[PDB]
């Protein structure tokens, strides 16, 4: 699904911290 | 080509190569690695950097902040402590370091 | 690309020289290397393919070494490591690991 | 220095037949 053989585990990678918004 | 090419050594090492870049200091990799123990990953950071004298050295990062909270209490239990810790080492320990990584992960 | 072959290289003793298509299928020609040794220390290295048409296809690549290197890989390597074959290409890193660990020997 | 790199060097037509 997101490689040419099939899964690969390590492509798939977490977002630490998706909500960051930098403001003053 | 490039990504299909990535995407083999993944398959062939348990090794990829987020991406590679160079700042003032050297020149950079993010990586993850993998093995079944049922996958357990670390995620670091590898640089060679070289000082004044011109002889590389391999700093080693590892990348806490891409593990679940489960996935860093086992790997409390089964990495060496100074993985968790900034490391230099010379270019002929590089495949050391990846079978430490393996080994430590497969436990 | 290049270094990070480079980076594979150094990390793991394995190299994707080259991918190319023909009419079989796509293919990846590879070597694969003792690990770092001193001045006086033995060095081997297999050389095979990697073909895709799931499974994957290894193929070694033997006819452009010497008889002297042929042997030695032969006391190495298991015997099938020199014949033809299809499996998972969720197997592959078995067959990275045990050749690895055979031309260690 | 990376072997595998110079392999290909002391034998360019490995892969070739």
């Amino acid at each position: 699904s997101n490689a040419f053989g099939g899964t690969l585990k390590l492509k798939k990678r977490l977002e630490s911290v998706p909500e960051l918004f930098l403001h003053d | 080509n490039s990504e299909v090419i990535k995407d083999l050594y993944e398959y062939l090492c348990n090794v990829r190569v987020h991406k590679s870049y160079e700042d003032d200091s050297g020149l950079w990799f993010d990586i993850s690695q993998g093995t079944h123990s049922d996958y357990s990953i670390m995620d670091y950071k590898l640089g060679f950097v070289k000082g004044q004298a011109q002889v590389t050295e391999v700093i080693y990062a590892p990348v806490l902040k891409q593990r679940s909270t489960e996935e860093l209490y086992s790997l409390q239990s089964k990495l060496p402590e100074y993985l968790f810790e900034t490391l230099s080492f010379p270019l002929s320990s590089l495949n050391q370091f990846y079978n430490k990584i393996a080994k430590s992960l497969n436990k």
